[PDB]
């Protein structure tokens, strides 16, 4: 409830159709003060299409599939774990899948993102192990970290940290 | 032993996947009832993924292995599909396997020709850039086919090169057997023997996407067969295939190099197109609807370049160069070009270019060009050798690559007059004409131009006359059917207003971008203003399925506005001419076709006339 | 929309917290974002003036009970986001104040009057916690365990001769000392000395 | 800039200040140069070097040569009376140089 | 024989140094291995110091040494990585004394050297041969090589009856790597006495590919062998390994390479109260006033941020200076010290170019008779400063050449059947001098200017210097001189060159800050103001020559977000607003209303 | 707040080492304390400190012995699994069983760099061979933690005989990754 990525992931928007004709929310629409027709699609942030959806017998709001999950994105997913750019997809994409897969009683993508959360997770904790050496006194790593997600980020930064401190008290003078 | 059993497996994968067949199916039964559709079948490698992950593993990353066992599964359930009752003797004796044909998603193997290294050699890959070069397409010999006149019976041979074939094989010369085995005499055949097409071309890396300071690299591709003309060069291709490594390499002691690497290419499996939408039936009725609005023009020509401000009219003749009149040719051999082309000569800083780019990126074909960068060769054809075959050809230049398309010319004015004649001949007639090392040939060139330039002292003078200001030949000005003169005019209000939208411009953030940070494929098989790619799918709708004819009132418009226009004591920036008629019929032509009706009606020749006078005396 | 001032406080919050994480020794919170909470609070005033009018139509107007229960569901909705945007940010700054006061034993333009007075609160409940039966251990002291019992100090800032508890060190700039860790541990602390 | 002969290729060839590198140029009947002739030397003489970018060849050359030049007034005799700026057709760059 | 003990040595020596507490290579090879680096970068002093035979047998023979060494760190390798893998790279790096490019003779032939230079070409990646599978045409006869890239193999010669070279390679079954060619030319300081510089050809393997860009200089460490293409062999360097001074994969990658302790050495820098007043005072240092030109270079080196509009549109994101000024006013030295400055530059003269030399060329190649494009200034200086000194000397055809570049940050080329588009980013500082070569103030403005009005509304800033006669300033700058000529501050005054064009290319590959609407109000009220000052001060004689366009506006805005991104702020408020108005007043307006 | 956020969850090397000087060691005492001022401490027992004879025998915590040998009253006693051999054996088993883990001291690692750093002449055999064993000891470990760490799931995990110092390492990244796991399973129920 307190927690910045948490609020963050709440904000981002999601495909919707109004079910039922409700004059004066047009603020909601890009005009205001204009009545919506039933079947409007728009897209809405998820604080408010989440409660919209359950709430409402015919609801509200349906919430239409999302284009972070859908068949491309899914296949992509099943292919090349490591290799999928997760970014450009969505930055809290694992939070947004896990409140999705709450909303919705669903193990097909539980699946798909716990195998991909798993073979990900394998080259985190290569790149976070891997440390650099000083001998007078990159590429590969620049380029997985420009690809993580924002929970991933956290856990590299974390277990990169926990590295570099346990080196130093080992090699301490 | 391991052969047959990745082609068992393959029949197995065929056999669970039902669409496959009743494809194959599908393409018999229309070769037989009959012009031919090719054997080739196009996978998905996600469905291959879901049923056997070894075997789709093994086709990514050995092709080699993998592959010509999949075809060879592919070609015994089609004949074994096959019921066809008598096989002609050419049947019989032609070698005509299935080919098999990929989509799906590249994980990564999807790359361009500036990352394929030699770590992806012998792997299947996909690739994606534009085409430069194209080889002429001629025959390959791959089975021959003789005759024993005493024996009574028919010996064949069959022949391998390393581009035919994935997996390596012993060399074979082309000689013709002549003799048989117990010495008897023998005939070639070559109505029974086999031979496939073969061509090479030259897919390039986009220029936008090279790095900071490179120039584009690119890579050679092999095509066979039935793709053997599926590109021309400038097109945008995704090219799926194996990349492969040909030669010796320098190993032969004949070369002494010793420094000299390998030969690299890829053989085709599929080429992907990147220009026509596909339209839907939402789409078409979407259309419709939109085109039944009475402003229906002025909508669409204020959706274009929302960036830029003002300039209304020329975005309104934009637009009408882009849906394009209707192309007459008589029988007397006079021919009428439907193309429309529109010149800006204006003060610095009036956003010809920006139009210039917009056009560019919105046209469905289009070639932007210099005045400075171009040449005369450069921009007709020019004469050049085969590698592939050594013959002596034509290269298609800027305006004979946008045959049917747009030519954006920026700097007009900064142009040789021995360049210059190349463009007039282009204009005046759309046709090239070549007369080089034994060449003579006529190429087909009806693009629209659409040019920017300045004037001579660099700002336009209201004191001096049109002819001193721009010093553009006569002859070549009069082609032009719609001339702007657009010149920065210091007002508060117009300078207010202008000031504000650059501002509101200039603080635009894409989404997914936090403020600060600065700019930087998944598959491969696959009043309110209107979206850039509704108005393509229009655009593409209306040039295509409209042909609008002329009427009576249009007619009786036209003629009335030309004649008022021609003996009337106002000046005019430009001189009306018979030229002026044309060009208002094809302005009344292409805003019936932006209605989509039939018929030129009165209301499209009262546009057309409105835009004339508006670009004649401003 | 509503929720797009919230958000973009978050974002400033978010900004802040990795500010935070990034540096090393030395933290200043940024200047309280007095504007966009202003903002925030404005809409949240304009939210209830539009339930208001809502209720007022409905006690006597020609408004229905499902345009009525969507439009007051959507308004507390917004409202609600527009609360937990506040508390977060309010939260995060609490947070980063709780952990300055705690490394001190017990500039400030960048805080609100708000965030003034609970920080003196704050210093003062720190200040009544360490007196009690806890005396013997200073609650507000190094969190490192001690390793070696005398250590090796040098002088970083010139200063008279202070006398602390344990005794009296005249630190003269540019000179250093051999004495236990435990002695000089709140002289290390405040930036006097140097363990080297 | 030229072409050479034997591989086919643009290639770099020196001048007159590049032959007298450390040394020193000799340029007489100064004031019958060509316009553009004479403002080729403004960067070699005092920059000391020679940029050129012609053909795909962006490379600077070490011209330390001192250039000492000989020239005739305008009318082919010095005027006393009249200042040195109207005695010669040099212009303020070349001179100060 | 010996080569097992040769090899036996390199993995005791791997295995078993160690300088304190931790063995730096087994730790360095580990975490090479963990991310997929299949290499290792050995110190020469290391090996000095551990043993001085393995020094003295690697610097005798090092063709045949290496390989040796690689395989010892293969086997190493594999014993670290794998609980019972491609054959590694050797890096080398040394501290020896730089031998000219040009003392590069017989005496040094086959041994290891340490060279400067300029990259001036490099090739498209190659294949090279290491594991080859091949197969006897007759009896079919599977055999394999395994094939090293020093050269100091081929084929066998006879089967293992069958005919002379009767073996065929397997492709499918090979395994190939890469290569490249690199072009090195001499520094020009280092070039002898009249003589043209002389150019070198050098090789690279696997992971010494894609390392450098041309036009940046390098220290190269490789061995000078010998290929023959009778009684002579070509000389070429063989790349052991490569150092820079410029962070080529930053710069050509959205990727950024710097160290966590860079990072946070920039991150303090840019905490600095007075940054902008460092690197104003860190620019040309031993030139004496012209704080609003140095100003104006910052600004430029900055450079804004670029805008892609959701419809294509495309926005300019560099900046564009122009010096027009007296003889003896310091621009040249400027504008090198600018070129030196920049991570990317190329110093350019207007007299000395042409409009194929400045954008890019159309080049036949003389073997295939195929005709390719190579660079110019502008290509060769893309993401960076091209200094184009001389500008009023350049031809009319020559300049009109330049439009697109500058303004479009795109070349056109159709030529010989080459239809491309290629990109050219780059922010151009000119400097030129007026017709009659001072701004004589009896005449017009118009006549001392000959530049048409359409170059000039390129340029963001127009500075005209005019040097007055003034008895106190004049002093100040002869006995700075003198100090200059007869004779460190770095206390937070001033920053070095490397220091500034690190912060400079960290600022620009991290922050891209924005205008608030506070800054767009006061902007389009300052535009409007200026237009309306400009229409005022017409004359009916003439109109005026230096223009204000839109473009003025958008190069205002550009010096306002370039400002920002100084700071690393990602928003740009209205205090770089006033100093970016300051500018414009001070140089471009200043020039207008003479 | 009270507690900073890199000592959450998880102890700091410091706290690992604080955490093994409590466990006890054998010492040569080269004094004689016992009788024929007295130690009272109240966290250890003063017993064995107060009965120290000379060339004997004794078992005292590892921060007094530590205390002790910097005054050179005392030699430690080198832990009998840091011989030569017996790192050699424990290598040999390492490699023999490439699925468990050598049943090593759960302070080895630790306790090696303090008697490395503090106790250099009281080991009898060459401190670089020593190292040298620890060090290929630690990379066998290594491996075999990466090549365990594809088993993480929703539900149990066991990594037996594995030292303290590795576990606190490995604590954020296991930890965080199971917990996701475990997130997204009961999400999906
Ligand atoms: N009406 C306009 N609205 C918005 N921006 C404009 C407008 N006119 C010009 N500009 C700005 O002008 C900048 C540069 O002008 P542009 O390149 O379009 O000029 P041009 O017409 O090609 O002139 P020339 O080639 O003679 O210099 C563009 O970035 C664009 O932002
Ligand atoms: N303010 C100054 N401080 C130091 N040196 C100066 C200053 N002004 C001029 N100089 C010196 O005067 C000489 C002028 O040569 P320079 O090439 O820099 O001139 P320029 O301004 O480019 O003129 P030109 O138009 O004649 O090429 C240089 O040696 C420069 O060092
Ligand atoms: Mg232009
Ligand atoms: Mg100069
Ligand atoms: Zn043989």
């Amino acid at each position: 409830y307190y927690d910045i990525d948490d609020v963050l992931a709440d904000g981002t928007e999601f495909p919707c159709k109004f079910q039922y004709d409700i004059p004066g929310l047009g603020y909601l629409e890009n005009n205001p003060g204009r009545p919506i027709t039933k079947n409007t699609k728009l897209s809405l942030p998820l604080w408010l299409a989440r409660i919209l959806a359950i709430v409402g017998p015919v609801p509200f709001v349906e919430l239409l599939p999302p284009d972070m999950f859908s068949t491309k994105v899914m296949n992509a997913i099943k292919t090349d774990p490591v290799a999928l750019d997760l970014h450009s997809i969505n930055s809290h994409f694992f939070s947004l899948a896990i409140k999705w897969i709450m909303l919705f009683s669903e193990k097909e993508l539980a699946n798909v993102v716990s195998e991909l959360l798993l073979q990900r997770a394998q080259e985190l904790n290569h790149h976070a192990s891997s440390l650099s050496i000083d001998l007078n006194a990159n590429i590969a790593t620049s380029t997985f970290l420009l690809k993580l997600e924002e929970m991933e980020k956290e856990i590299y930064k974390k277990s990169h940290e926990s590295y570099k401190d346990t080196k130093r008290w080992m090699f301490k003078k | 032993a391991v052969f047959g059993d990745r082609v068992r497996r393959f029949q197995e994968f065929l056999d669970t996947f039902t669409s496959y067949r009743d494809s194959v199916r599908s393409i018999q039964v229309y070769n037989s009832n009959n012009n031919i559709l090719p054997h080739r079948i196009i996978i998905s490698l996600d469905d291959l993924r879901e049923f056997d992950r070894s075997f789709w593993s093994g086709i990514l990353v050995e092709p080699a292995y993998f592959i010509p066992p999949a075809e060879k599964a592919l070609t015994d359930l089609a004949d074994s599909m096959d019921d066809v009752p008598h096989p002609n003797a050419s049947a019989v004796s032609s070698r005509h396997p299935w080919k098999l044909s990929f989509k799906g998603s590249f994980g990564a193997h999807a790359l361009s020709p500036r990352t394929l290294t030699a770590q992806h050699l012998n792997k299947l890959v996909s690739v994606e850039g534009i085409v430069t070069k194209t080889s002429l397409v001629r025959p390959k010999l791959i089975r021959s086919v003789h005759y024993a006149a005493k024996t009574g019976r028919f010996h064949y041979r069959d022949y391998t090169d390393a581009t035919t074939t994935l997996t390596t094989r012993i060399p074979t010369p082309a000689i013709y057997p002549t003799e048989d085995t117990e010495g008897n005499k023998l005939t070639t055949e070559y109505g029974y023997s086999t031979f496939i097409d073969h061509q090479r071309i030259t897919v390039q890396e986009m220029p936008e996407m090279a790095p900071a300071g490179q120039l584009p690299r690119s890579i050679d591709v092999i095509l066979d067969d039935d793709l053997v003309d599926k590109t021309k060069p400038g097109d945008r291709v995704n090219v799926v295939g194996v990349f492969k490594s040909l030669g010796a390499g320098g190993m032969n002691q004949s070369n002494s190099n010793t420094l000299i690497g390998f030969k690299t290419l890829i053989l085709g499996n599929t080429v992907y197109p990147l220009a026509r939408q596909m339209l839907t039936d939402f789409d078409i009725r979407n259309i419709n609807k939109l085109s039944k609005k009475k402003d229906i023009f002025d909508i669409l020509s204020q959706s274009l370049a929302p960036s830029i401000y003002g300039h209304d009219h020329i975005k309104k003749a934009i637009l009408l160069m882009l849906m394009g009149g209707v192309e007459k040719n008589l029988e007397n051999g006079s021919h009428l070009r439907g193309d429309i082309n529109i010149l800006m000569v204006g003060d610095p800083s009036t956003a010809k270019s920006q139009l210039l780019r917009f056009v560019l990126n919105t046209a469905s074909l289009a070639i932007a060009t210099t005045g400075r960068g171009s040449s005369g060769v450069g921009l007709t054809a020019a004469v050049t050798t085969d590698r592939e075959t050594g013959e002596r050809r034509l290269e298609a230049g800027a305006m004979v690559l946008a045959d049917r398309g747009v030519v954006c010319i920026d700097e007009f004015d900064k142009m040789t007059d021995v360049d210059r004649v190349a463009i007039h001949e282009v204009m005046e007639q759309q046709t090239v004409t070549i007369a080089k090392a034994g060449i003579h040939t006529t190429l087909n060139a009806r693009c629209s131009v659409i040019a920017a330039a300045n004037p001579v002292f660099g700002q336009y003078d209201v004191n001096r006359d049109p002819h001193q200001n721009i010093a553009l030949p006569d002859s070549l000005l009069s082609r032009f059917d719609l001339l702007f003169v657009v010149t920065d005019d210091i007002n508060e209000i117009r300078d207010r207003s202008i000031s504000e939208h650059v501002l509101r411009t200039h603080r635009y953030l894409p989404p997914g971008y936090l403020e600060g940070e600065p700019v930087r494929s998944l598959a491969v098989g696959e009043p309110k203003l209107v979206t850039i790619p509704f108005l393509r799918k229009y655009v593409q709708y209306a040039k295509e399925r409209v042909i609008p004819q002329l009427t009576q009132e249009a007619i009786n418009v036209i003629v009335k506005n030309y004649t008022d226009l021609r003996n009337d004591d106002n000046t005019k920036k430009s001189p009306i001419t018979a030229r002026t008629l044309e060009t208002l019929i094809r302005l009344a032509t292409a805003h019936a076709k932006v209605r989509l009706s039939k018929t030129v009606n009165k209301v499209d020749a009262k546009v057309a006339a409105n835009l004339l006078r508006f670009a004649l005396l401003g | 929309m509503y929720g797009d001032l919230g958000n973009k406080l978050v974002l400033e919050a978010k900004r802040t917290k990795q500010l935070y994480a990034r540096s090393n020794q030395d933290v200043n919170l940024p200047m309280y974002h007095e504007d966009i909470i202003r903002n925030i609070l404005k809409e949240v005033s304009n939210l209830r003036k539009n339930t208001e009018y809502l209720k007022e139509q409905q006690q006597l107007g020609m408004l229905d009970d499902k345009v009525a229960k969507c439009q007051y569901f959507v308004t507390l909705l917004c409202m609600e986001r527009n609360k937990r945007c506040l508390l977060a940010y309010q939260r995060l700054r609490t947070d980063i104040l709780d952990s300055m006061a705690w490394n001190n034993n017990g500039d400030t333009n960048n805080l609100s009057h708000q965030e003034q007075e609970y920080l003196k609160e704050y210093c003062d409940l720190i200040t009544d916690l360490k007196s009690g039966d806890l005396v013997d251990i200073d609650l507000s002291g190094s969190l490192v365990p001690p390793s070696d019992v005398f250590i090796d100090v040098r002088v970083l800032k010139d200063a008279g001769e202070i006398q602390t508890e344990y005794g009296v060190f005249n630190l003269i700039k540019d000179s250093q000392f051999f004495v236990r860790q435990s002695d000089v541990e709140r002289l290390i602390q405040q930036g006097y000395l140097q363990k080297i | 800039v030229r072409k050479d002969p034997i591989t086919k290729e643009w290639t770099l060839e020196g001048g007159a200040l590049v032959l007298a590198d450390k040394g020193v140029c000799l340029i007489d009947e100064f004031d019958k140069m060509n316009d553009q002739d004479r403002t080729s030397i403004h960067e070699a003489m005092e920059q000391q070097s020679i940029s050129i970018s012609k053909a795909g060849i962006v490379t600077t050359l070490q011209a330390r040569c001192s250039i000492i030049a000989a020239a005739n007034p305008n009318g082919g005799r010095y005027n006393s009376t009249l200042p040195l700026a109207q005695n010669v057709s040099l212009t303020e760059p070349i001179l100060s140089r | 024989d010996d080569n097992t003990e040769i090899i036996k040595s390199f993995k005791n020596f791997i295995l078993e140094f160690r300088l304190d507490s931790q063995f730096i290579y087994r730790d360095q090879l580990r975490n090479n291995i963990l991310v997929k680096n299949y290499s290792l970068t050995v110190n020469m002093e290391h090996l000095i110091g551990y043993n001085e035979d393995i020094y003295k047998k690697l610097s005798d023979e090092p063709s045949d040494i290496i390989p040796l060494f690689e395989t010892a760190i293969t086997q190493v390798a594999k014993r670290i990585s794998i609980l019972s893998l491609p054959t590694f790279q050797l890096i080398l790096n040394s501290n020896a004394n730089q031998i000219p490019l040009r003392d590069l003779d017989s005496e040094h032939v086959s041994k290891i050297v340490r060279l400067s230079g300029i990259i001036i070409s490099t090739s498209v990646l190659s294949s090279r041969a290491t594991y080859l599978s091949i197969m006897c045409r007759n009896c079919r006869h599977t055999t394999s090589i395994t094939i090293n890239n020093f050269n100091s193999v081929s084929l066998p010669r006879s089967c293992l009856n069958c005919g002379p070279d009767p073996y065929i390679i397997i492709h499918e079954s090979s395994k190939f790597i890469d290569q490249q060619f690199l072009k090195l030319q001499e520094i020009p300081e280092l070039v002898p006495v009249g003589e043209m510089p002389r150019n070198l050809t050098m090789t690279c393997d696997r992971y010494l590919t894609n390392k450098v860009i041309p036009g940046t200089r390098v220290t190269i460490v490789g061995i000078y062998s010998i290929y023959n293409s009778v009684a002579i062999r070509t000389p070429y360097i063989k790349i052991l390994g490569i150092q820079s001074d410029v962070e080529t994969s930053s710069i050509w990658n959205s990727v950024t390479m710097f160290t966590e302790e860079e990072e946070e050495e920039f991150l303090q820098l840019s905490r600095n109260p007075k940054l902008y007043e460092i690197l104003t005072n860190s620019i040309a240092p031993s030139i004496f006033g012209n704080e609003d030109i140095k100003k104006a270079i910052v600004c430029l080196l900055m450079g804004g941020s670029k805008k892609i509009l959701p419809d294509g549109m495309r926005l300019r994101g560099d900046i564009n200076v122009l010096l027009l000024g007296d003889p003896g006013t310091a621009k040249s030295q400027l504008l090198k010290f600018v070129e030196k400055v920049s991570p990317i530059a190329v110093y350019t003269s207007g007299k000395g170019s042409s409009a194929a030399g400045l954008t890019a060329s159309v080049q036949r190649d003389p073997m295939t008779r195929e005709f390719y494009l190579e660079g110019g200034a502008m290509v060769l200086a893309d993401g960076g400063v091209v200094c184009i000194d001389e500008f009023d000397k350049m031809r009319d055809e020559d300049r009109v050449a330049i439009h697109e570049a500058m303004e479009q940050q795109t070349i056109s080329i159709a030529k010989a059947g080459i239809t491309t588009v290629l990109n050219s980013r780059t922010s151009v500082l000119a400097a030129a001098n007026p017709i009659y070569g001072r701004y004589d103030d009896l005449k017009s403005p118009g006549d001392n200017i000959d530049f048409q009005t359409t170059i000039l509304s390129r340029f963001d800033m127009i500075f005209i210097v005019k040097d007055d006669h003034n008895e106190e300033r004049d002093i100040s700058i002869a006995n700075h001189v003198i100090n200059i000529h007869t004779g460190q501050e770095e206390n937070g005054s001033e920053i070095s060159i490397e220091k500034m064009k690190r912060y400079i290319t960290y600022c620009r590959l991290k922050c891209a800050p924005r205008l608030s609407p506070q800054a767009a109000e006061k902007l389009s009220s300052n535009f409007v103001t200026i237009r309306k000052q400009l229409l005022i001060n017409e004359e009916s004689t003439e109109r005026s020559s230096i223009p204000i366009t839109i473009r003025q506006l958008e190069a205002i805005i550009r010096i306002t977000e370039s400002l920002a991104k100084l700071e690393l702020s990602p928003i740009a408020q209205e205090r770089h607003v006033d100093e970016a108005i300051r500018l414009f007043q001070a140089s471009t307006m200043d020039a207008a209303s003479q | 707040m009270s507690l900073p956020a890199h000592l959450q969850q998880t102890f700091s090397p410091e706290e690992i080492q604080f955490i093994v000087e409590n466990e006890p060691i054998k010492i040569f005492p080269r004094i004689t304390t016992r009788q024929k001022t007295r130690w009272q401490l109240i966290t250890t027992d003063d017993k064995a400190l107060n009965n120290m004879v000379a060339m004997r025998s004794t078992e005292v915590v590892l921060w007094i012995a530590l205390l002790l040998k910097q005054q050179s009253k005392c030699s430690i006693v080198a832990p009998q699994w840091l011989t030569t051999k017996e790192l050699d054996r424990k290598i040999q088993y390492e490699k023999t069983h490439p699925d468990r883990f050598s049943e090593l001291p759960w302070n080895w690692l630790v306790l090696a760099r303090i008697l490395f750093n503090k106790a250099k002449d009281d080991f009898h055999d060459p401190i670089h061979e020593l190292r040298g064993k620890i060090q290929d000891l630690r990379e066998i470990r290594q491996i075999k933690v990466l090549k365990g760490l594809k088993y993480l799931n929703e539900s149990h995990l066991q990594l037996d005989n594995l030292s303290l110092l590795e576990i606190n390492e490995l604590r954020p990244f296991i930890t965080e990754i199971m917990d996701k796991l475990r997130e997204i399973h009961t999400a999906s129920l």
